[PDB]
């Protein structure tokens, strides 16, 4: 219908202008807090900021998109047509590849366990343009239905299609698979370490309650068997604050020595419990509360704060991935099925709905850093305090 | 009350290949052992290959060592026999037998009907 | 050079008593906890008892509790195992193994050095010489091909018996089976050999059974009937 | 208390193969699992301690791993000098030591059917009151064979007693003898004595018998 597509053509440009100004403002804020501080920046954060400037370069083009959607035809040249449609393509592959190497960096720092960062940034920015060279050469303002539009068309055989499919798979299916594999292994690693910290701590207290009400030596041996196995496993636990540190660090050696004392007090109580002594085994288990409160619970809450901080840190970049994979995914599926096949109101409506959905993503990323971000929110108040004087 | 079926066969040139099959009905081959047996004109009921449980290995006779491969699929209750490098001495009826005892004593009580493999 | 040497394993009666003296060298007793692991003939390893002579923490398995008593001294740097009221189930090869004290690495090296072991045989039977009987092959058994013949070594109490064929001049195709314990407490052994059936005649097959504790040296003849 | 379950109790492998023995603990044994190698007639030797750490003097083909209460010993390339028995052992406490049941690793071989020989008791046995009849199984692979001592066409249990020798040094085959013990009057009660032999390399049982 002409009325429904005109309703979409009126809905698009002011949402485009609002998204342009909001994404532009939030992105300058992210950039200035990235540039004004260097001692706190991280490698994953270098990627996070590159995706930011990429959406700045995208956000400078929505005035042209708003003008062309308001006029109803590509008032511009075919040259600009590809100019814009490539900028959006390098935004897409910059987002995909930067989140892919964010996933690999977090896989290295979590599952497997910088002066050369600019070379890595220049590699990703280039690879995006390479996978966008097909977008640059395949899009030219043409004429259909009496109006000029900025859209790609497969016309005049083997080289074009071959490279198009190759680059497509290399930048989309391959990375996405790397991302879901790395993020599932990270989530399974961090949640198991939450479980291994808790269940080793759960049985070091629950079985201590069984000792005080056992009334014979038979249950004291079976309770202390589980606590010697729990304290041996909990000594082997590597916290994320000590995962990057050396295994022979002096901070870890105090944590291991507390479990070298705690198992030796289980061993003293097990030595009494095998002799049939029930009162002396419970009394030797009273010193197990003393050492836990002075060696282990000090390192339990330090590990339970660092591990949950990493879960808090991993939940904002997966949400950054999931927002990027909810906005920029259905628009590229629309532009792939149109080139694959070469009522009618539904196709034009779903084209424009995903057109404004993927273009919204330049606003949705500074939204996530302000809401569930743990580094941008603290340092945005830092630069606001230094200027409000 | 347990019977076995089979498939495969055909005329093969020297140096060729073939794959058999042996499914089981009314029985689970998860905790059992499967065997294959030849029957040539002149020498009858000759051992070919056995297939034990998962992790218990598979064993082959002297004549078919290297050029035969038995496989097992416990989900479909079907085993296979990959014959490669077929000499013209392999022409026989290929029987599939079940080890009725789980301790691999070789108690073959249930048998199939056979596959008329013919070469030259 | 760190080593553990067992001694004192031998032949006792049911309800008897013997002390196994596990010696040691190259290391001291109070810095390593000494354990006893026994292995019955044809069975796996079973933990028996341990001592930590630095403190004294003698624990036992439930099958040996009360009857067994482990001890050690550091002046001689050996360990001891006093066993009383023995049954037939205590017939085993007894190993002594060292294991370090918590904490650190030598606790994690559980039983890193073992002793070679001593065999304890608990049985009410007295030593007797074997009764050697031939296993004569049949004429219809593999005629014209390859035939098997041998000698049956029966009813000897001390287990080491040595069987040779043709005074050690026959070596191809001889199967001397391991001895089994009968229900009467004595041991039985079979030692068969395989030969061509054309060599059944005009060839002397000599079975040489040698038993040392009863000085029995039966020289039987295996011939077809 | 804490049980130890070693799954592949018999393992057949050839030179260059990759082996895997799985041990599982009843309770939570927390990396306190050792692995031992025992040649026949010799003391055990430690291979892997702390469920993963390689002991000194043990070659790098041996390795260990832990996945919860599941434990695994792996030989990467199998040399001929590591055909032996392998034991797992939890060592959570001094008084809490329990071993695995043991897995013996043997040489892989082509399947050979046993040669069945039955020997009647001699006259010197029957002049002493005892009658021993032996069924001999010669040069077979693998070990698993069943001898049924059918006396007078009747299944028998209780008095039969078998002995299996080790793997042969030349052809890697086992041999078996299953002697049957009876009294002299019980020997003269019957006249037809048979031993039925089943093997995985035999389609049908082989019955060797004689008449008295
Ligand atoms: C979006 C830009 C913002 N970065 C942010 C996050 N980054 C990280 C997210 C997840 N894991 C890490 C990490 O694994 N490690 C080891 C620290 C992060 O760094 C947020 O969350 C967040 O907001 C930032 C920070 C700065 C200054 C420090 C220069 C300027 O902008
Ligand atoms: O016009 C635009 C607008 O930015 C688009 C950005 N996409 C990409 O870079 C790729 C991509 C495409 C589809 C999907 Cl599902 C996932 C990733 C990696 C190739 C490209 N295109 C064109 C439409 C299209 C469709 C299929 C292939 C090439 C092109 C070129
Ligand atoms: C189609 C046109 C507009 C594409 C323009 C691409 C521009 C914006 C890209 C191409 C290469 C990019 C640079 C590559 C690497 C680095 C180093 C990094 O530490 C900071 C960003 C920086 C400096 C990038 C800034 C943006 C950049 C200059």
């Amino acid at each position: 219908l002409q009325e429904v597509r005109q309703f979409s053509r009126a809905f698009v440009p002011i949402a485009y202008s609002l998204i342009c100004v909001f994404g532009l403002l939030g992105n300058i804020l992210v950039v200035i807090t990235f540039a004004f501080y260097k001692k706190a920046r991280s490698m994953t954060d270098v990627y996070l900021a590159n995706m930011a400037i990429a959406d700045i370069l995208f956000a400078l083009t929505l005035p042209f998109w708003a003008v062309s959607h308001a006029t109803g035809a590509w008032v511009f040249s075919n040259a600009t047509c590809k100019l814009l449609k490539g900028i959006y393509a390098i935004n897409f592959n910059c987002g995909m590849w930067l989140l892919t190497c964010i996933a690999m960096d977090r896989y290295i720092a979590i599952v497997q366990a910088l002066p050369r960062s600019k070379i890595i940034c220049l590699v990703v920015w280039g690879l995006s343009v390479i996978i966008s060279s097909s977008t640059f050469v395949f899009n030219q303002k043409y004429n259909t239905q009496g109006s000029d539009v900025c859209e790609p068309k497969y016309q005049t055989i083997r080289w074009k299609l071959l490279m198009l499919g190759l680059e497509l798979l290399f930048g989309f299916f391959i990375p996405l698979m790397f991302m879901i594999f790395c993020y599932t292994a990270i989530v399974k690693t961090l949640r198991r370490q939450l479980a291994d910290l808790e269940d080793n701590w759960e049985t070091l207290n629950d079985n201590l309650k069984v000792i005080e009400k056992a009334d014979n030596a038979a249950q004291v041996k079976d309770a202390l068997t589980k606590m010697r196995a729990a304290a041996l496993d909990a000594q082997k636990a590597t916290p994320p604050k000590l995962e990057d540190k050396s295994p022979d660090s002096p901070e870890m050696k105090d944590f291991r020595h507390g479990f070298d004392i705690l198992v030796g007090q289980i061993d003293d109580a097990l030595k009494l419990a095998n002799e049939g002594k029930v009162k002396e085994a419970q009394a030797a288990a009273e010193q197990l509360k003393t050492t836990r409160n002075a060696y282990i619970q000090k390192y339990l809450e330090r590990a339970r704060s660092t591990l949950q901080k990493e879960v808090k840190a991993i939940r904002v970049i997966i949400a950054v991935v999931l927002v990027f994979l909810a906005c920029q995914i259905p628009h590229n599926m629309v532009l792939l099925v149109t080139a694959a096949n070469l009522s009618e109101k539904l196709i034009a409506y779903t084209k424009t709905v995903t057109e404004v959905l993927a273009f919204l993503h330049c606003c949705l990323n500074p939204v996530l850093y302000a809401f569930i971000g743990q580094k941008f929110r603290n340092y945005f108040l830092k630069i606001l305090k230094d200027l409000w004087c | 009350q347990v019977q076995l079926q089979e498939s495969g066969g055909g005329l093969v040139q020297p140096g060729g290949s073939l794959r058999l099959s042996c499914a089981a009905s009314g029985r689970t081959i998860s905790r059992y052992a499967m065997s294959w047996f030849r029957q040539a004109p002149g020498k009858e009921r000759e051992f070919v290959a056995v297939a034990r449980r998962s992790g218990d290995g598979a064993f082959y006779a002297d004549s078919v060592q290297g050029r035969f491969t038995v496989s097992r699929d416990d989900a479909k209750n079907t085993v296979y026999l990959q014959m490669n490098s077929l000499k013209p001495e392999d022409t026989a009826v290929y029987y599939c037998a079940i080890d009725s005892d789980t301790f691999y004593s070789g108690s073959y009580d249930y048998w199939g009907q056979g596959t008329q493999v013919t070469v030259s | 050079e760190v080593q553990l040497v067992e001694s004192g394993g031998g032949l006792v009666q049911p309800g008897g008593s013997l002390r196994l003296s596990c010696a040691a060298s190259g290391f001291n007793v109070v810095d390593f906890s000494l354990h006893w692991v026994r292995q019955a003939p044809g069975k796996g390893l079973e933990w028996v008892a341990y001592i930590s002579s630095s403190s004294g923490s003698t624990s036992y398995a439930d099958s040996v509790k009360g009857r067994f008593t482990i001890s050690a001294d550091t002046s001689k740097n050996t360990a001891y195992l006093q066993m009383n009221s023995l049954r037939a189930e205590d017939t085993a090869v007894y190993y002594c193994a060292r294991w370090g004290y918590w904490p650190g690495e030598p606790w994690w090296k559980a039983f890193d050095y073992w002793g070679q072991g001593t065999l304890v045989t608990v049985s009410s039977a007295s030593t007797k010489g074997p009764s050697v009987f031939p296993l004569a092959p049949s004429s219809k058994s593999t005629s014209g091909g390859t035939a098997a013949l041998g000698c049956l070594v029966k009813d000897y109490f001390p287990e080491p018996v040595t069987v040779s064929w043709n005074s050690g001049a026959l070596t191809s195709g001889v199967h001397t089976f391991p001895a089994v314990l009968q229900s009467s407490g004595l041991y039985s052994l079979s030692s068969v050999v395989t030969v061509p059936s054309s060599s059944l005649g005009t060839q002397t097959y000599i079975c040489n059974v040698n038993h040392k504790p009863s000085n029995t040296k039966v020289d039987k003849k295996v011939e077809p009937k | 208390d804490i049980q130890m379950t070693q799954s592949p109790s018999s393992l057949s492998a050839s030179v260059g193969d990759r082996v895997t023995i799985t041990c599982r603990a009843s309770q939570s044994v927390s990396s306190a699992v050792a692995w031992y190698q025992q040649k026949p007639g010799k003391a055990p030797k430690l291979l892997i301690y702390s469920a993963s750490s390689l002991y000194s003097g043990v070659p790098s083909r041996f390795s260990g791993s832990r996945s919860g209460t599941d434990f695994t010993l792996t030989i990467s390339s199998l040399q001929p000098e590591d055909f032996a028995t392998y034991y797992c052992q939890q060592y959570l406490y001094y008084s809490l030591v329990t071993f695995g049941q043991g897995t013996k690793v043997e040489i892989k071989r082509t399947v050979a059917a046993p040669s069945v020989f039955i020997f009647p008791p001699s006259d010197s046995q029957l002049k002493s009151g005892t009658a021993s009849v032996v069924c001999l199984l010669n040069n077979f692979y693998p070990r698993e064979a069943k001898v049924q001592w059918k006396v007078d066409n009747a299944l028998q249990s209780g008095n039969s007693q078998e002995s299996v020798t080790e793997q042969d040094s030349k052809d890697s085959t086992y041999s078996l003898s299953s002697t049957l013990t009876l009294s002299k009057a019980d020997y003269e009660k019957h006249k037809v004595y048979a031993c039925e032999v089943t093997h995985q390399g035999l389609s049908s049982p082989v019955t060797k018998s004689f008449n008295r």
